[PDB]
């Protein structure tokens, strides 16, 4: 506080939230940022200069907590100054830049956080020798504090692999981070795998901006890159292993992601399909050469109830090969202890995390700091949605009124059958198929998402079109979704959590939601991301259309409050909508008649 | 050339694309008196030259004989080829290098 | 630094317009605005779309036509899918070249254009029209191109001897062809065949195209007409009318043959003579009488006053914004400077000032 701050009598349900005891600069006009000292918010304009200049700084030093398109809530946090110093950048250019283009005075308490953010940059480093983790560190100065250390048991020393995790977290805890950029170039004790950018391949932008961050040295920073739907990770990935030319693995949560990434990868770069050597069920194969590539998803590695001695084979080659860069494809799920084996398993030199969202349940995202790194680079969602990098969507929050002919048996219902009772309305299935019928009416392919099985089929099977989930085994779910793509029979599917994520399903302009989960965010994110990376994201007039049918009168609305709240936040909205439209103009409506509607109610008694 | 410039002194070798200058005296045994060019000493920009190093996809192109038949190429050429004939009002010329590369190539835009 | 800019902007603006001539400019018009509605203006590159921005244009061309040059008949075809259509006539009621457009509106525009049929049939419609009528066609063109079922030539040639010009305003970029018709029709000239670069241009342009144009010398075609001021009655009794054959209860008499109408400006049906009012034809008198540009004095030099003469408030002050009538020797403001020359069409200080 800069001021005296008498307590005003407005001010008291400002708890420290009257921001008006700064002495605003007269420079007011020109300067885009506040500073909120309080909860350590940063306030900032989309109207005024400095703004296109500090945006990529405040991504870099600072997180948004909330981006409208008229006013940007950032927040600065240690996490973000510590990938501000990673990338290159200090405590006192940033106070002086805040300073030089704030409205407001700076605050102490963000002076003082932004001087204890300020990490040993260069003094904690590892290297790999012949598959060995040596800390080597510039100075036994950092050799005495460590050993002072008591978790730890120029100069370089051992940490076993599974150990090298748990001492990463705990000298990010005494704020000693380790950084781990690779200097590919001149370590050749790694097989260099002779990988050359195809100038078939150009770079966008914001993923030159990408590399650029984690490549300012010329060495791989290891980290998290965020970037959304469609953006071009995989071609990100591939410059990425074109300019390491190295040994190079990465692993996607998908067999079918496994088979897409490596015919991708053997696409944009110059890398041969002898080198590449996929690793399955279907095939356990290798490549004998010096350098190459072997891919597999994370189910092989991880498992060891049910191997086979050829898995067994290829598991002690990817071991025995010190490679020189990962990539953990859709990192949300490795962080899982049944999948954080990555360090304790594979030797691979920099670390670099590629997903859509940062976001989970629980708080394993940020285990990554100390798995992979912090994050080197994030697009701006709505800046790519309104630059066609992603989607425009038209998103319809559907409020089905609720049937009391269902409702009756629902407040009755135990717990966990309450639950496929009142997915299964008539009125639900009435206004779904009506708006089947009004988008092949527009002419959109309609995707629809259920939870349940059951339901799933029950809606394929009066819809009269096919049905995918994953108990559906993938030999019928690929014939299912190319009968979609080409046969004009099959115009609309019911897809599931196989088609929530880790697949390129971009054809559906129109999607459906008829059930989801119960509070998990990332599986509504990744949805919407199904059809962010639609390819009509770049003509004019376009606006995808995103529909959920939710049962009145119960607990769903505050679940889809919850599950689409980020997207809220991101700037996807969810608009109302109770009374829909061709309610009756429909001449044919499914489960209608009250008999009907009986029909099913003792049919799902049957399960219930 | 010999016999023309023994037999003739009064001789001007000039054109519109002659470079570099120096080039031709040393692929021929015959010197000049000066040697410069002309500069376009323009009012307004009339000529707009653009060097397409890939195409709508970002992907380049080549007119080796070798990746020829590379049916991506072929996506990029005609896809270009068709961008400018629909901007393009009145006339346009197509320079291939080579016949054959030609009759491939519209044989199967063709298809 | 933004004001530089626009003086030498203003500056590069005004050498078109030092020239100022009391040319002899048509009077008796005949205009026909010929539309495409082909797969080009389906386009919507332009918001929202080539077809609904022609459509609102053209709303306004008919308002302002028949409002600036009530003394002339309006007629308007269509092209649509290798056919030109008429869809409008040539008459003084612009209310039904609007409900005409109107019908345009809803209809879908697709096809490909036919510069050659559609001039023909523009020949043909303009054909029985009397010697004075100034008979001159707008085309709006999307395409780069042209299918046509045989020579333009031909009909180039004819036209220039019917003495119909011709003023194109395409869309894309510059025809050959359209600059060839231009030229050739325009006693080569090259002002007629004009591009838009953005709406804003095109709602320009189309406020130029509203203005009379200037004839030629050797186009000389001078002489007299016969002109007749009707009588408007206000009957107790409705009447029927000799056009619209329908019971009305006012309505102009005829002076000659004691007819009646329902609308002026309007000949006669049944003496067939036409019939205007002293302020239709004193109504295009700014064009026969054109107003002098008005002067900005210089900052550097005395001035005679610092308000405004006409407004009457001050001047504001680095330059001097001064546009000072020589022809009554008073310096204005700008907003009365744009009000006089494009609103009013008189000099109040030449009106005070006694000759
Ligand atoms: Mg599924
Ligand atoms: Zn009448
Ligand atoms: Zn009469
Ligand atoms: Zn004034
Ligand atoms: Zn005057």
């Amino acid at each position: 506080i800069p001021a005296d701050f008498v307590p005003d009598s407005v001010s008291g349900m400002f708890r420290s939230h009257d921001f008006s005891y700064l002495r605003l600069r007269p420079d007011h006009a020109s300067r885009p940022l506040w500073i909120s000292p309080s909860d350590g918010r940063i306030i900032l304009e989309s109207f005024s200069p400095l703004a296109e200049q500090a945006q990529d700084f405040l991504v870099t030093i600072a997180e948004p907590i909330s981006r409208p398109s008229h006013i940007h809530e950032y927040k600065i946090t240690a996490y973000s100054l510590y990938a501000a110093v990673s990338v290159g950048l200090e405590t006192d250019d940033i106070i002086s830049v805040l300073d030089r283009l704030s409205k407001v005075p700076v605050a102490e308490s963000i002076i003082n956080f932004i001087k204890g953010a300020t990490i040993s940059y260069g003094k904690v480093k590892l290297v790999i020798k012949h598959n060995r983790y040596f800390v080597e560190t510039t100075q036994a100065d950092i050799l005495q504090m460590l050993l002072n250390d008591s978790v730890i048991g120029v100069h370089s020393f051992e940490i076993a692999n599974e150990s090298v995790e748990v001492v990463k977290k705990r000298c990010q805890e005494i704020d000693y981070p380790v950084l781990e950029e690779y200097d590919f170039r001149n370590d050749h004790r790694n097989p260099d795998l002779d990988i050359d950018l195809k100038p078939s391949t150009q770079i966008r932008p914001y993923q030159e901006k990408s590399l650029s961050k984690m490549f300012g040295n010329g060495r791989a920073r290891s980290g998290i890159i965020v970037l959304p739907c469609g953006a071009g990770k995989t071609l990100v990935g591939i410059t990425a292993a074109c300019t390491i030319k190295k040994s190079v693995i990465v692993l996607c949560t998908s067999s079918v992601s496994v088979m897409q990434w490596r015919q991708q990868f053997l696409q944009w770069c110059t890398l041969q399909p002898e080198n590449c050597a996929v690793f399955t069920s279907d095939n356990k194969e290798m490549f004998q050469t010096e350098s190459g590539l072997v891919v597999s998803t994370y189910s092989m590695v991880a498992n060891t109830r049910n191997r086979s001695h050829d898995s067994q084979k290829v598991m002690d080659f990817l071991t025995g090969r010190e490679w020189g860069f990962i990539i953990l494809d859709e990192v949300h799920v490795v962080p899982a202890a049944m999948f954080r084996r990555v360090v304790s398993t594979i030797a691979a030199h920099a670390k670099l995390g590629l997903t859509a969202t940062l976001v989970r349940e629980d708080d394993k995202i940020g285990d990554l700091n100390f798995l992979i790194g912090p994050k080197l680079y994030e697009a701006n969602w709505m800046e790519l949605s309104q630059k066609g990098h992603i989607a425009n969507v038209q998103c319809a929050e559907v409020w089905c009124p609720m049937t009391a002919e269902f409702y009756q048996e629902y407040l009755r219902e135990t717990a966990r059958k309450r639950m496929l009772l009142y997915i299964m309305n008539p009125t639900k299935f009435q206004a779904c198929q009506f708006l089947i019928q009004y988008h092949e009416r527009r002419g959109d392919k309609i995707i629809v998402f259920s939870d349940n099985v059951y339901a799933l089929q029950e809606y394929a099977l009066k819809m009269g079109k096919p049905f995918i989930y994953g108990s559906t085994p993938q030999q019928e779910r690929m014939n299912i979704l190319q009968n979609f793509q080409y046969n004009d029979q099959i115009n609309t599917i019911f897809l599931s959590k196989v088609g929530d994520t880790s697949i390129d399903l971009p054809e559906a302009t129109c999607l459906i939601q008829i059930s989801s989960h119960y509070g998990s965010r990332r599986q509504e994110a990744q949805r919407l991301g199904r059809i962010l990376r639609a390819k009509r994201r770049n003509d004019e007039g376009f606006n995808a259309f995103f529909y959920s049918l939710v049962s009145k009168d119960t607990q769903e609305m505050y679940y889809s409050t919850k599950r689409q709240a980020f997207l809220v936040d991101q700037g996807y909205a969810f608009k109302v909508i109770t009374h829909l439209h061709g309610m009756e103009n429909i001449p044919n409506l499914a489960y209608a008649s009250p008999r009907e509607r009986r029909e099913l109610l003792q049919e799902v008694l049957l399960k219930n | 050339i010999k016999p023309v410039f023994e037999r003739f002194s009064s001789v001007i070798i000039t054109s519109g694309t002659i470079s570099p200058l120096d080039m031709y005296p040393r692929m021929l045994n015959f010197k000049t008196v000066l040697q410069k060019s002309y500069a376009m000493t323009l009012a307004k920009k009339s000529f707009l030259p653009m060097i397409i190093t890939k195409g709508s996809d970002q992907v380049a192109i080549s007119s080796r004989f070798e990746i020829r038949n590379d049916p991506s190429i072929v996506r990029n050429y005609g896809s270009m080829l068709v961008e400018f004939a629909k901007i393009t009002p009145d006339g346009m010329v197509v320079f291939f290098p080579s016949y054959l590369y030609m009759e491939s190539i519209v044989s199967m835009w063709q298809t | 630094a933004s004001l530089v800019a626009s003086i030498v902007e203003a500056r590069k603006k005004r050498t078109a317009k030092k020239n100022i001539t009391p040319y002899q400019r048509g009077i008796i018009r005949s205009l026909i605005l010929t539309l495409d509605c082909s797969e080009a203006m389906l386009e919507k590159d332009l918001r929202p779309n080539r077809h609904a921005m022609i459509i609102q244009y053209a709303i306004d061309f008919v308002h302002e036509f028949f409002d600036q040059n009530p003394i002339s008949q309006m007629g308007i075809i269509i092209m649509r899918n290798g056919l030109a259509q008429l869809v409008s006539q040539v008459s003084g009621n612009p209310q039904d070249h609007i409900d005409a457009l109107k019908s345009i509106r809803k209809q879908e525009p697709k096809g490909n254009p036919s510069l050659q049929n559609a001039l023909e049939m523009a020949r043909g419609l303009l054909l029985p029209v009397p010697a004075h009528c100034t008979r001159e066609v707008l085309i709006v063109f999307g395409s780069l191109s042209t299918t046509d079922p045989g020579d333009i030539h031909q009909t180039i040639d004819s036209l220039v001897s019917e003495k119909i010009r011709v003023k194109v305003l395409g869309l894309s970029a510059q025809v050959a062809i359209c600059k060839e018709l231009c030229k050739a029709t325009n006693y080569g000239d090259e002002s007629f065949y004009k591009i838009l670069l953005d709406e804003t241009h095109l709602k320009e342009l189309f406020n130029e195209a509203v203005t009379p144009l200037p004839v030629n010398k050797i186009n000389k075609g001078f002489t007299l007409v016969k002109m007749g001021f009707p009588t408007r009655i206000f009957e107790d009794t409705p009447t029927f009318c000799s056009c619209h054959s329908k019971l009305v209860y006012g309505g102009y008499f005829c002076p000659n043959c004691h007819s009646k109408v329902c609308s002026l400006p309007t000949v006669c049906p049944c003496c067939d003579l036409m019939l205007i009012l002293s302020t239709h034809l004193a109504r295009s008198y700014h064009h026969l009488m054109p107003l002098k540009t008005f002067a900005e004095v210089p900052t550097t030099e005395k001035f005679r006053s610092e308000d405004c003469f006409s407004c009457q408030s001050r001047f504001p002050i680095l330059t001097s914004s001064r546009y000072r009538c020589e022809d009554c020797k008073q310096e204005f403001c700008v907003d009365c400077d744009v009000f006089i020359h494009e609103i009013l069409h008189n000099c109040p200080g030449c009106e005070s000032k006694p000759v």
